[PDB]
């Protein structure tokens, strides 16, 4: 199961 | 910019055996950027049929593909991996050798 | 046995040719298990390993849905960084990324990981006490003072503490049979002579999973890595890999070198000498 958001860069 | 060249190699998934079936391996690995050509070659022209897997990369961000075909081997038939990539004047043919 | 799953990602901008491609893949150890491409024709997460097959809808319905969140996101940071960077619009670029656990034998937990690189380069990275951030460059630091002005690593350490470890432990019982095996390789030495003053020996490992092993030669044995040609570990196509470890020795000699083998699948590791 991967994360639930990305990072905002 | 970064820019790395492929790593080539050429290998069968078994022992080479002449008659007898195997696949042709080129493992492409340790490159940057991501755009790549590669096509096997039976006797200098290119192989039909030719799949790979997944593109993917390293921890060191590089990336790699394995190129592959079913064939069977016979003796005075050249098998080759036939690479192109940004950081290469001419394309790069690494010949298929049954000990490596 | 120690075990790992990690998520991967590439936006891979291709101006005057679409919006950029955007990959995304799960790994357990070495086997990919999941894929999104959006080039696909009907992008989705996809399973690439049967274990992960008995995941019912909701499951890949979420999975789609975050990595759908996930390329939309990237994309966004090609363009952000492409202006950090002051780079034109008609230049094209790539942003990777990297989010991972491993337990250790037990456990569990030893470590979590996240990472980006931009064009080659490390970029952005959570350290290991999961708290903080390091940045490599002046423009990664307007990231990283993002990141930490929206708290956004206590968000990725609960991912890293709680889901990943969980999913992990999941798949590593539902596939069970692929993942926690340890083939080990079938190993031999070939012999090449060079009338009549030298010859190549050729330690040979094959056939073994997962992909950590180590190849060395010896001789009497003292061990000698300047001379050895040490291929990289390559892929069989069939799951298990492969790797092997050369060395140009006298004529007549050949029984005074022995070559090791180390491997997760092995007993006891192994010692192998020509004939
Ligand atoms: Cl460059
Ligand atoms: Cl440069
Ligand atoms: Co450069």
């Amino acid at each position: 199961k991967g994360p639930p958001a990305a990072l905002t860069l | 910019m970064i820019q790395r060249t492929p790593k080539i190699q050429v290998y069968s998934r078994h022992p080479a055996e002449n008659g007898k079936s195997n696949f042709l391996n080129c493992y492409v690995s340790g490159f940057h950027p991501s755009d790549i050509e590669v096509d096997l070659l039976k006797n200098g022209e290119r192989i039909e049929k030719v799949e790979h897997s997944d593109l993917s990369f390293s921890k060191d961000w590089s990336f790699y593909l394995l190129y592959y075909t079913e064939f069977t081997p016979t003796e005075k038939d050249e098998y080759a991996c036939r690479v192109n990539h940004v950081t290469l004047s001419q394309p790069k043919i690494v010949k298929w050798d049954r000990d490596m | 046995m120690s075990h790992s799953m990690r998520y991967f990602s590439a936006a891979v901008s291709r101006p005057g040719r679409g919006e950029p491609r955007f990959i995304a893949m799960g790994y357990v150890d070495d086997t990919q298990f999941v894929r999104f491409d959006s080039d696909s024709a009907s992008p989705r997460m996809e399973p690439r390993a049967p274990w992960v097959e008995q995941e019912g809808p909701e499951y890949w319905e979420e999975e789609t849905r975050n990595t759908k969140a996930h390329a939309q996101t990237d994309r966004m940071n090609l363009q952000t960084l492409r202006g950090y960077y002051n780079q034109s619009e008609a230049s094209s670029h790539t942003l990777q990324w990297m989010i991972g656990c491993d337990l250790g034998s037990d456990g569990r937990l030893i470590r979590g990981y996240e990472r980006y690189a931009y064009d080659g380069k490390d970029y952005l990275a959570l350290n290991e006490d999961l708290r903080s951030w390091t940045a490599a460059d002046t423009a990664a630091q307007i990231s990283k003072r993002k990141c930490e002005a929206a708290n956004v690593a206590e968000q990725r350490r609960a991912y890293l503490e709680g889901t990943c470890v969980e999913w992990l432990h999941r798949y590593l019982e539902n596939g069970k049979e692929m993942l926690q095996r340890a083939d080990p390789p079938k190993t031999h030495v070939t012999h090449h002579p060079v009338f009549d003053y030298e010859a190549t020996l050729r330690c040979w490992a094959l056939g073994f999973y997962p992909a950590e092993i180590i190849l060395t030669w010896q001789r009497d044995g003292e061990d000698q890595t300047q001379d050895v040609e040490l291929v990289e570990t390559r892929p069989a196509g069939d799951g298990t890999f492969q790797k092997w470890a050369a060395v140009v020795v006298p004529s007549g000699e050949e029984q005074r070198y022995t070559c090791h083998v180390q491997h997760e699948g092995l007993p006891e590791p192994l010692m192998l000498r020509w004939k």
